[PDB]
C-alpha cells in the first residue's frame, strides 16, 4: 500500500510560536514544453504514390486535402507563435558586461560560454545533449518536418538577453527602461519582497553567495544524474515519432481490398472493377490521415496551453517577483533564470526556505500603562524571562520601543494580554 | 528550409516581415525588389553595470494599451435530414 | 511505378529477389538479366510556397 | 488590430463553407444528386450507391462537430483568461507582471466588441532616468543605518534617500532608516552623517 508521506504532529499551543533562525536558498528546476514538431503530409503521395490513375481518381473524393493542409499550416503557425510568446518577450537585446563580479554570485553555469561555438551555457549543453534512417522513409511517403522560424541560436540569444537584463537591472527591464543596479541591492529588494529585511542580506552576503554557488553546482549534476529528468520534453518527441510511425504503418493495411499496392491492382485488374478495390484503400488512408490530423489538433492545443503557462511564468517569475505560493518554486520565491531546451524551457527558481526553527512564547499584545501595544511590523516573542520583537521570517530579537509598536485601546478586551514594560528613547 | 528563387540574400539584418524559416525572412525593399535576410532579434544594449552605480527614473508616463480577447463563437445547429437527405 | 534507380550496397541473398520496408513498399529489386541489386527511391518532390 | 476576433469568424465561415462544399462530392459514387441516382438506377442496387454518400456526409458532419469542439476548447480557455483579467485588472489592481499591461499596472477599462472584450490598460512606465552613486548603508556613530523604505543615492558630494521608482531626494534622517549592527560586515558601506530631529 502506497504511503502518503511521513507523519508529523506539530505542537499547537495558544502561547507557543516557531521562529526560524537560519535560511537556505534552493535552486529548483522546472521543465515546460513550448513548441512541437511541425509536420506536413503530401496528400497524393501518402494516399497513392507513383500512380497516375489514382492521381485522377482522388479528385472525386472531395477537398479533404485542402482541409488537412490548412489544419497543418495552422498548427505550424501556432507552434511558431508559441516560441515567440515565451522567449521573445523583450524588444532590447542586453549584453553582460566584461567584469562578471556581481557581489559574489557565480553565474558561469548559466551565462553563455564564448569558448564553445554555440552560445549556450553549460546547463544548456546538458539540456540539449539529453533530449534525443527513420526520418528518410517517412520523407519518401509524404511526411516532412518543417524547420522552426527561430533557430536554437536565436532562442539562446533571447535567453542570454533575458538573463543579462535580470542580473543587471532586475525587474525594471520588463516594465520600462533597464535601470542599472548592483546585484546585492537587487537581492536586498528580493528579500524585502518576501518580508525579510535588508540587514539579513547585507550581513550574510558571503554565506548567501556560497549557498547560491553550491545550489547552482548541484543542479548541474542533478540534471545529469536522473535520466528521466528531461522526460516532459522527450515525451512529446516520442509521441510525434510514434504518431508518424503508425501513420506510415497504416499504409500496410488492405482495408478490405485484395492488396495494399495500387500497382498490383491496376496491372492485373482492369479499370471497370478496379474502382471497388481502389476506393476502399483511398477511404481507409484518408480516414487514417484525418484521425492523425484530429489527434495532432488536440496535441497542439495541449502544447499551446503549456506554452501559455510557460509564458506567464516567464513574465511573472523572471521579469519580476511573484508572491504566488507554489508558482515560481516551492517556498518564498526570490528569483528565476530561464534556459532553452529542445522544444522547451527550463526555469531555475531560486527560492528562500527557512530552517533551524526555534520555539518561543508569544503574546498578542503587551500592556505598560493600562494601554495595549500591538506590533507594528513583526511579532512579540519571549526567551523565557524577557520579551522582544522580531520579524516573522528571521529571529532578530530587538528591544520593544515606541517605534516598533503602536497603541490601540485599553488592555482589557484582548484575550492573551501580558504585562510588560516598553521602552521610550 | 529549401531553395528560394526570386529573392537576393542581403547581409544587412532587418526585422522579420515575411517569415520564411530557419531565421530567414523575406521583405520588399529598395528600384524595388524582394530581399531575404536573417532576422534581427533587436537592438544591442549594454547596461553600464557597476558595484556602486544605480539608475533612478526622474519622470514617468501613463500609457493606455489595447488587448483583445475572444469570448464566444457563433452557435451553429445542423439538421441531419435537410443536410444529408436534401428533398 | 516511378522512381530513381541507384546501385545499392544491400547484400541480398541468392534466393531473395525483392526488398520490403515498414510500409511493405518495394525499396530494392534485382535485375533479372544481370544480377545487380538496385535501390528504388521515389522521384524528387517537395512543397512550393509563394 | 482586431485580428484576434476576425480569425474566429473567418474559421467559422470556412468550416461552414467546407461543410456546404462537401455536398458536391461523390465519395466514390457516380454523382452527388440523390434523385438523379434514384431515377437512373434500380432500387435493388441504388442502395450501394446512396449509402456511400450517406456515410460520406455523416463523416463530414462528425468531423465538423469534432473541429467545433476542439475550437470551443480554446475559445473557453480564452474566455476564462478574459474573465480572470476582468476580475484582476478591472475589479482591482494586480501586481502580476505583463498581465494587465506592459509596465506597472495602474488600472484597466473594459469595452465590448463583436464576440470579444477589449481591455485598455492604463499603465505606469518610468522614463528620463539618471545615474547616481549608491551605497548599501551608512554608519554615523559606528552603527550601520539601513534604508527603511527607499535607497541611498549620491549627487557626487552629498547623500540623499530616494524611492525606487521616482527621484525625490530627501535628507538622511532618523525616521528614514533603521539601525542594526555596526559597519564591519557590510561590504561597501560608506561613512556619512545622519540627521536627528
Ligand atoms: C546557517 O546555515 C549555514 C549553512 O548550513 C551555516 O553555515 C551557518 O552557520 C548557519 N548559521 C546559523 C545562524 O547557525
Ligand atoms: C565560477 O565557477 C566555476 C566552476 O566552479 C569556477 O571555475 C570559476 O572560477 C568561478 N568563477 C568565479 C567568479 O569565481
Ligand atoms: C518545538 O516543540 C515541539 C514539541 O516539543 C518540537 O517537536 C519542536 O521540534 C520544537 N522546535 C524547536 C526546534 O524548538
Ligand atoms: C533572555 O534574554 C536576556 C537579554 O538577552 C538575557 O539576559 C537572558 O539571560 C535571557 N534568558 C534566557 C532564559 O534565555
Ligand atoms: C497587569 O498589571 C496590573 C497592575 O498594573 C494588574 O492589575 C494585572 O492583574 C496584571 N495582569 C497580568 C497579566 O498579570
Ligand atoms: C555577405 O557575407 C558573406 C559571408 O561573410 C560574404 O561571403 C558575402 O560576400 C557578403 N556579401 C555582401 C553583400 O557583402
Ligand atoms: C567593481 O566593478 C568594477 C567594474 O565596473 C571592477 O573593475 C571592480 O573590480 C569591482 N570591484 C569589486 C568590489 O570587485
Ligand atoms: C515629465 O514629462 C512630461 C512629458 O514629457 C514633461 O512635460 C515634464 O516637463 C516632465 N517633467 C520633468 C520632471 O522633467
Ligand atoms: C542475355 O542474353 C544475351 C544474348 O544471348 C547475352 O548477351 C547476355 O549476356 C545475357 N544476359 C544474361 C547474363 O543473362
Ligand atoms: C547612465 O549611463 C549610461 C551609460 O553611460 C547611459 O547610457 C545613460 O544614458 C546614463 N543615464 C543618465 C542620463 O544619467
Ligand atoms: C548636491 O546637492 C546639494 C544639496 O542640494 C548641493 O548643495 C550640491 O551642490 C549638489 N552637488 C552636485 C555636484 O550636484
Ligand atoms: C569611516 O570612519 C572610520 C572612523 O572614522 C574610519 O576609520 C574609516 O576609514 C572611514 N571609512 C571611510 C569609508 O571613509
Amino acid at each position: 500500500t502506497m504511503s502518503l508521506g511521513a507523519e508529523n504532529s506539530v505542537a499547537y499551543s495558544n502561547n507557543s510560536i516557531a521562529i526560524p533562525t537560519n535560511f537556505t536558498i534552493s535552486v529548483t528546476t522546472e521543465i515546460l514544453p513550448v513548441s512541437m514538431t511541425k509536420t506536413s503530409v503530401d496528400c497524393t503521395m501518402y494516399i497513392c504514390g507513383d500512380s497516375t490513375e489514382c492521381s485522377n481518381l482522388l479528385l472525386q473524393y472531395g477537398s479533404f486535402c485542402t482541409q488537412l493542409k490548412r489544419a497543418l499550416t495552422g498548427i505550424a503557425v501556432e507552434q511558431d507563435k508559441n516560441t515567440q510568446e515565451v522567449f521573445a518577450q523583450v524588444k532590447q537585446i542586453y549584453k553582460t558586461p566584461p567584469i562578471k563580479y556581481f557581489g559574489g554570485f557565480n553565474f558561469s553555469q548559466i551565462l553563455p560560454d564564448p569558448s564553445k561555438p554555440s552560445k549556450r551555457s553549460p546547463i544548456e549543453d546538458l539540456l540539449f545533449n539529453k533530449v534525443t534512417d527513420l526520418i528518410c522513409a517517412q520523407k519518401f511517403k509524404g511526411l516532412t518536418v518543417l524547420p522552426p522560424l527561430l533557430t536554437d541560436e536565436m532562442i539562446a540569444q533571447y535567453t542570454s538577453a533575458l538573463l543579462a537584463g535580470t542580473i543587471t537591472s532586475g525587474w525594471t527591464f520588463g516594465a520600462g527602461p533597464a535601470l542599472q543596479i548592483p546585484f546585492p541591492m537587487q537581492m536586498a529588494y528580493r528579500f524585502n519582497g518576501i518580508g525579510v529585511t535588508q540587514n539579513v542580506l547585507y550581513e550574510n552576503q558571503k554565506l548567501i553567495a556560497n549557498q547560491f554557488n553550491s545550489a547552482i553546482g548541484k543542479i548541474q549534476d542533478s540534471l545529469s544524474s536522473t535520466p528521466s529528468a528531461l522526460g516532459k520534453l522527450q515525451d512529446v518527441v516520442n509521441h510525434n515519432a510514434q504518431a508518424l510511425n503508425t501513420l506510415v504503418k497504416q499504409l500496410s493495411s488492405k482495408f478490405g481490398a485484395i492488396s495494399s499496392v495500387l500497382n498490383d491492382i491496376f496491372s492485373r485488374l482492369d479499370p471497370p472493377e478496379a474502382e471497388v478495390q481502389i476506393d476502399r484503400l483511398i477511404t481507409g488512408r484518408l480516414q487514417s490521415l484525418q484521425t492523425y490530423v484530429t489527434q495532432q489538433l488536440i496535441r497542439a492545443a495541449e502544447i499551446r496551453a503549456s506554452a501559455n503557462l510557460a509564458a506567464t511564468k516567464m513574465s511573472e517569475c523572471v521579469l519580476g517577483q511573484s508572491k504566488r505560493v507554489d508558482f515560481c518554486g516551492k517556498g518564498y520565491h526570490l528569483m528565476s533564470f530561464p534556459q532553452s531546451a529542445p522544444h522547451g524551457v527550463v526555469f531555475l527558481h531560486v527560492t528562500y526556505v527557512p530552517a533551524q526553527e526555534k520555539n518561543f512564547t508569544t503574546a498578542p499584545a503587551i500592556c505598560h500603562d493600562g494601554k495595549a501595544h500591538f506590533p507594528r511590523e513583526g511579532v512579540f516573542v519571549s526567551n523565557g524571562t524577557h520579551w522582544f520583537v522580531t520579524q516573522r521570517n528571521f529571529y532578530e530579537p530587538q528591544i520593544i520601543t515606541t517605534d516598533n509598536t503602536f497603541v490601540s485601546g485599553n488592555c482589557d478586551v484582548v484575550i492573551g494580554i501580558v504585562n510588560n514594560t516598553v521602552y521610550d528613547p | 528550409a529549401g531553395c528560394l528563387i526570386g529573392a537576393e540574400y542581403v547581409n544587412n539584418s532587418y526585422e522579420c516581415d515575411i517569415p520564411i524559416g530557419a531565421g530567414i525572412c523575406a521583405s520588399y525593399q529598395t528600384s524595388q525588389s524582394i530581399i531575404a535576410y536573417t532576422m534581427s532579434l533587436g537592438a544591442e544594449n549594454s547596461v553600464a553595470y557597476s558595484n556602486n552605480s544605480i539608475a533612478i527614473p526622474t519622470n514617468f508616463t501613463i500609457s493606455v494599451t489595447t488587448e483583445i480577447l475572444p469570448v464566444s463563437m457563433t452557435k451553429t445547429s445542423v439538421d441531419c435530414t435537410m443536410y444529408i437527405c436534401g428533398d | 511505378g516511378t522512381g530513381v534507380l541507384t546501385e545499392s550496397n544491400k547484400k541480398f541473398l541468392p534466393f531473395q529477389q525483392f526488398g520490403r520496408d515498414i510500409a511493405d513498399t518495394t525499396d530494392a529489386v534485382r535485375d533479372p538479366q544481370t544480377l545487380e541489386i538496385l535501390d528504388i527511391t521515389p522521384c524528387s518532390f517537395g512543397g512550393v510556397s509563394v
